[PDB]
RNA sequence: AGUUGGUGAGGUAACGGCUCACCAAGGCCACGAUGCAUAGCCGACCUGAGAGGGUGAUCGGCCACACUGGGACUGAGACA
RNA sequence: AACCAGAAAGCCACGGCUAACUACGUGCCAGCAGCCGCGGUAAUACGUAGGUGGCAAGCGUUGUCCGGAUUUAUUGGGCGUAAAGCGAGCGCAGGCGGUUUCUUAAGUCUGAUGUGAAAGCCCCCGGCUCAACCGGGGAGGGUCAUUGGAAACUGGGAGAC
């Protein structure tokens, strides 16, 4: 039983991430559409596009690779998983790599980044790291 | 006691400058005791460090339980290094202010001095060796009999004015003149061992 | 039966006061209401140091100062302004 | 009205007794050292005047004053009833 | 294991024993009673006192002495030392401490510190055994 | 990447073994001895061999050990960020310091993290202690680490807007 | 099994099964009731990177006890 | 205030961990030991000798509590062979759940207000000729309590695929 999407998501990029290819098929939904746009506007992603007939995405997602075949997202792991809920306030929320990466927390505004949410004085779930 | 020895065999053994070459050797560097005339295996990691110990130690002669407390209080700023400002705050000592600027001779005759209260500070008379001299503090030699010729005896061979605490001689006037480094103030080596013997103390 | 008097806080010969209200059913440095003032001893004059917005609005709620206190809070003429001013009515 | 009591919500589970019901009412808290939302329940006795509520009414309640051997709060107003 | 089987479950722990039971006076009066009694030495008369060889490797004649305390209670001990201030009944602290090559004796017996006296020639080591120092 | 043979060096023993082959009749013998190479400025190295003398078995091992040479990258004498490294057991963490605060670290990782010039640093052996080990671990561990301007690089962004 | 509710009365500084007289059989429990064993509670103290673990003697606050167990009186206030 | 350095220094270990030695009579007996282990002409483990080596009226030993112990692992562990997947199935209670519209706002975060006694551990500044004593400030004492907002996520209601 698919007991949780996200987690399938972000299994799927680290699985495509390790064996070096560029492409990449998600059955998709809302959640999974703005964190991909969360990681475009950071950058993690090089490109995606949208296809959806009537179903579940499905969203294609054009990795990133460096210049010399390396790779420039490394690893990627969920926090608040279900049956294990976690909520992190407006001055707990943490700073991963002393900065060097992100972190994904679902606001009471939306889903945005931790930059912009210190910006606001306002803490949330932690949907996942990636770094 | 705060003295078990002649200072000859016991600073034997360690033979080192004692410290910023304030020299007394005549035949420090062969071995103590009675294996002496014969030879030694080598020193171990924590030998070393205990002979920095009880280097630092025997040069002033003061006590482990003020050295813990004097070492917290560097981390005052915030913004900078331990060690270093530890380094700092280790020589604004009473004792310190007349050996390292030029009050008087040596710090045996600081701590003698002031063991017994023959010096007056500020206005009164004082008697305590561990003082946190601060700036613009003038320290004196008991004013009312100052002008006794020993006092001017130990003046002029001066030990040096770096540029932390200025010295003035009409007076003995000292004051506390710039923030300074550890490369002026005892150049500039023995630091590593001892901070080492107190992490896991 | 608020009682304003001293709390003893000294050391071993040195003592150190403080002006405080406190019930006379507690003991001499048991708990009290609230901390009003304090006064050393030693080092003639020792100050009285105050806000006074408690000494007018607190014996004109009704307490009895005991001997020292009201024999040093007199220096300021605390009550004498208050029941003179009671012909404000 | 100078100083306010507590009001609670909560539905009704059984009022067999004459004059009172039966309140739950119902909030997740955390484990001390794991952090899951455990849910639990308890049971209130409210007193009513005249068999106002049924069985699954969500009602609600306030603090009174003792008033019997342990029913203590007064109904307020049925809210929403089902069959 | 997972969450909500740590949660029924009350994650237990690994509680410690002692080495020395016999510290732990499980009361005898009035009305013979259990313990609240930590301490770092008891008392007690000897009943029997003789010697019993050691384990592997060694060979020799370990000198014992079996005591009962004060807490009605009989355990054998050891007696240090060549020459001995603590002989067959009287008076005996004891020590806590296991010899190993000895097997079934976990205390050996303080000595100097009673009626019992201590050092003849050790100068260099008198905080064991119970004599003043020889000031010169 | 290949290592030039043109800069300083730095050398501490780890630790040495002596380690038999036993044979017909009696039993061989030989020392094996572990030491680090480094230049205390960002190029540190380490290896190893057997003899059977102490001289001429570290003589072996620093010979082997001017071949490898590591980065180590740095800001403010101390490591960017944090650093977890695993080998066969090795489970070594790593993390940044405050200035001054001193080297937090054992046996076989202070000769290693003191030889490459770091003064900030904390560390704690997790799993395994056995000195070979634990060196190839923390020099995994190492390999690692990212940097600043990397990472500024990598994606089409710049730096400053990520610190 | 005065256990849970209702009606009425008494009593108390006042509400109330607190106590009586009558009527109906209710109430609590896996979210651990009832039973056995240990223990006064807190500010705090020691320790540890921290999460925690251990302890409740000096000084301050509350509760409870006066050889053991009952019971009232005087008194604003005690079941002293 | 007249005169003195006289009146005025202590204690346990040295085979490895354990920095901190060498040599002499003792001879699998008498003995030592926290763990590893020592004793048959050597004990560099009994006595002697100088030393050596440690904090500053102390120094060893016993007992108890926390650390090192990721050796109950939430932070922070595992189950092919090392301890460890029930012999296998059916299923009450419980745990956890596909996509979407509207809606409540229990959980969520946040603003303001009230309190978290005094003394402690902190930090700054004074006096106590330096330990100890007091003074004024602040995080410090909540899973707190009331009042106002968000509907991104999980509960709840109405529907849709």
């Amino acid at each position: 039983v698919m007991t949780d999407p996200i987690a399938d998501f972000l299994t799927r990029i680290r699985n495509a991430n390790m064996v070096k290819h560029e492409t990449l098929e998600v059955p998709a939904s809302k959640i999974k559409r703005d964190i991909a746009e969360i990681l475009k506007r950071e950058g993690f992603i090089r490109d995606v596009e949208y296809i959806e007939d009537d179903k579940q995405g499905v969203i294609r997602v054009f990795l990133k690779y460096g210049k010399n075949e390396e790779r420039v997202i490394t690893n990627l792991k969920r926090i608040s998983k279900p049956g294990l809920r976690a909520y992190v306030k407006a001055d707990e929320v943490p700073k991963v790599l002393n900065g060097l990466g992100i972190a994904i927390i679902s606001t009471s505004e939306g889903v945005i980044t931790d930059k912009e949410a210190r910006a606001k004085n306002i803490g949330g779930e932690v949907i996942a790291y990636v770094w | 006691s705060r003295y078990t020895g002649p200072s000859w065999k016991v600073s034997r053994r360690l033979g080192i400058s004692l410290s910023g070459t304030g020299k007394e050797l005549a035949r420090r560097p062969y071995k103590p005791g009675q294996h002496g005339p014969n030879s030694r295996g080598k020193v171990s990691e924590y030998g070393m460090q205990l002979t920095e110990k009880q280097k630092l130690r025997h040069m002033y002669g003061m006590n482990e339980r003020q050295f813990r407390t004097l070492f917290i209080k560097a981390s005052k700023i915030k913004e900078g290094k331990h060690g270093v400002n530890f380094m700092v705050l280790l020589e604004q000592r009473l004792d310190n202010v007349v050996y390292r600027l030029g009050l008087a001779t040596t710090r045996r005759q600081a701590r003698q001095l002031v063991n017994h209260g023959h010096i007056t500070v500020d206005g009164k008379r004082v008697d305590i060796p561990s003082y946190h001299v601060e700036v613009g503090q003038v320290i004196g030699v008991r004013e009312k009999s100052q002008n006794i010729s020993t006092i001017k005896e130990a003046v002029e061979a001066t030990v040096g004015r770096p540029a932390f605490v200025s010295f003035d001689t009409e007076k003995l006037e000292g004051s506390f003149t710039r923030l300074p480094e550890r490369d002026e103030l005892y150049p500039e080596i023995d630091e590593a061992l001892v901070v080492e013997y107190y992490n896991q103390k | 039966a608020v009682k304003i008097r001293l709390k003893r806080m000294g050391s071993k010969k040195s003592p150190f006061y403080r002006i405080v209200v406190a019930d006379s059913r507690s003991p001499r440095d048991g708990r009290f209401i609230e901390t009003v003032g304090t006064y050393n001893p030693l080092k003639d004059p020792a100050e009285v140091v105050l806000k006074e917005d408690l000494v007018l609005d607190w014996l004109s709620k009704g307490a009895q100062p005991s001997d020292t206190v009201r024999n040093i809070l007199s220096k300021e003429g605390v009550m004498k302004k208050h029941h003179e001013a009671k012909n404000v009515k | 009205e100078r100083n306010q009591r507590k009001v609670y919500q909560g539905r009704v589970v059984s009022d067999k007794m004459d004059k009172t019901i039966t309140v739950v009412v119902e909030t997740k808290k955390n484990h001390p050292i794991y952090g899951k939302r455990m849910k639990y329940s308890k049971k209130y006795k409210a007193h009513d005047e005249n068999n106002t509520a049924k069985v699954g009414d969500i009602v609600k309640i306030m603090e009174t004053r003792p008033l019997s051997a342990t029913k203590r709060f007064r109904l307020l107003e049925v809210v929403e009833e089902a069959v | 294991p997972t969450i909500n089987q740590l949660v029924r479950k009350p994650r237990k722990s690994k509680v410690e024993k002692s080495d020395s039971p016999a510290l732990n006076k499980g009361y005898n009066s009035f009305k013979k009673t259990q313990t609240n009694v930590n301490s770092p030495q008891k008392r007690g008369v000897c009943t029997r006192v003789g010697t019993m060889t050691p384990k592997k490797p060694n060979s020799a004649l370990r000198k014992y002495a079996r005591v009962r305390l004060s807490n009605l209670i009989e355990v054998t001990a050891y007696i240090p030392g060549i020459g001995h201030n603590l002989q067959e009944h009287s008076v005996v602290l004891l020590r806590g401490g296991r010899v190993k090559d000895l097997p079934g004796v976990r205390y050996h017996i303080v000595r100097g510190a009673l009626d019992t006296a201590g050092v003849n020639d050790r100068k260099q080591s008198r905080s064991k055994y119970g004599t003043k120092r020889p000031k010169a | 990447y290949i290592d030039p043979k043109h800069l300083e060096l730095e050398d501490r023993v780890v630790a040495i073994n002596r380690v038999t082959k036993v044979v017909k009749g009696g039993r061989r013998l030989r020392f094996a001895a572990l030491v680090v190479v480094g230049d205390k400025n960002g190029h540190v190295g380490f290896g190893t061999g057997k003899a059977q003398e102490v001289p001429e078995a570290i003589r072996k091992a620093i010979e082997d050990a001017k071949k490898n040479l590591v980065e180590v990258p740095m800001v403010g004498s101390t490591i960017p960020h944090e650093v977890i490294g695993v080998f066969g057991g090795g489970r070594i963490l790593m993390k940044p310091a405050v200035e001054g605060s001193g080297v937090a670290a054992g046996g076989p990782v202070r000769a290693v993290l003191e030889l490459a010039g770091v003064a900030d640093i904390t560390s704690k052996s997790l799993g395994s202690n056995t000195p070979i080990n634990v060196v190839r671990a923390t020099v995994e561990g190492l390999k690692q680490l990212k940097r600043a301007e990397e990472v500024a690089a990598l994606r089409g962004k710049s730096v400053e807007e990520i610190i």
